[PDB]
């Protein structure tokens, strides 16, 4: 159930409150409009491997 | 690195080196901004100066994309000590800003709970550094990364000879050739997660390299997550 299950559906953080998934990224992303992918904010962000 | 392969061009951005007064490194680091890297603090007595290389592969060649920084402040656990290499852990706040580029990058750091649930009971981590290639053998002239599978904490704390603290993790193999060694201390281990890598512990120390029925130790970067935090500010 929940966070439990696939992460939720969440690309990073996945956390559970009132029976429900709450999904959050790390610094340097924003929560996309579905409220599970996360965006890089800007370049180079963290956890990626350089292409250029 | 025993074993393992070379990192390939943008594949370990994050890794940071600290070299000695002869451009030598003796110890690994991670960066995670571009202010800040992370590494051991057993590592901090290990050279009176030091300095940070980031962006290189080839310790024989010049690619084009390494530079060096001094380090501002050195910001040690206070609770470390010698005895066991319980709170093995340091942040270092660089004078100049890193320039972010190809095979320069953050590694992310996660959330303690989600990274304990979720990224410590993935199958594998990864490990990688310019230290020896084998126990009694010279450092390596490239950069190298490694998968780790991540050890049952029962079985390691009856392989070892040392004591294994809360603030300690063991990765490995029992028998296969292939682990850290000196000089990948204080460097990154990380896990992979939908194609993202965030820092889950820093190579602390094993008895030799390799050795059958013996796992490498690294400090658990979960339990120091508010640490981190406060010293990335003050
Ligand atoms: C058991 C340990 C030791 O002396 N300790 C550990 C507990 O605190 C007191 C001293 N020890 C024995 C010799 C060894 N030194 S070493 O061979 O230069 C060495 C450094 C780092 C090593 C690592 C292997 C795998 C990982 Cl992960 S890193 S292998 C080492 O670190
Ligand atoms: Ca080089």
């Amino acid at each position: 159930k929940l966070c439990s299950l696939d992460n939720g559906d969440c690309d990073q953080f996945c956390h559970e409150e009132q029976n429900s998934v709450v999904c959050s990224c790390a610094r340097g992303y924003t929560l996309a409009d579905n409220g599970k992918a996360c965006i890089p904010t800007g370049p180079y962000p963290c956890g990626k491997q350089t292409l250029e | 690195i025993v074993g393992g392969q070379e990192c390939k061009d943008g594949e370990c951005p994050w890794q940071a080196l600290l070299i000695n007064e002869e451009n030598e490194g003796f110890c690994g680091g991670t960066i995670l901004s571009e202010f800040y890297i992370l590494t051991a603090a057993h590592c901090l007595y290990q050279a009176k100066r030091f300095k940070v290389r980031v962006g290189d592969r080839n310790t024989e060649q010049e690619e084009g994309g390494e530079a060096v920084h001094e380090v501002e402040v050195v910001i040690k656990h206070n609770r470390f000590t010698k005895e066991t290499y319980d709170f093995d852990i340091a942040v270092l706040r660089l004078k100049t800003p890193i320039t972010f580029r190809m095979n320069v990058a953050p590694a992310c750091l996660p959330e303690r709970d989600w990274a304990e649930s979720t990224l410590m009971t993935q199958k594998t981590g990864i490990v990688s550094g310019f230290g020896r290639t084998h126990e009694k053998g010279r450092q390596s002239t490239r950069l190298k990364m490694l998968e780790v599978p991540y050890v049952d904490r029962n079985s390691c704390k009856l392989s070892s000879s040392f004591i294994i603290t809360q603030n300690m993790f063991c990765a490995g193999y029992d028998t296969k050739q292939e682990d850290a060694c000196q000089g990948d201390s204080g460097g990154p281990h990380v896990t992979r997660f939908k194609d993202t890598y965030f820092v889950t512990g820093i190579v602390s120390w094993g008895e030799g390299c390799a050795r059958k029925g013996k796992y490498g130790i690294y400090t658990k970067v979960t339990a120091f997550l508010k640490w981190i935090d406060r010293s990335m500010k003050t």
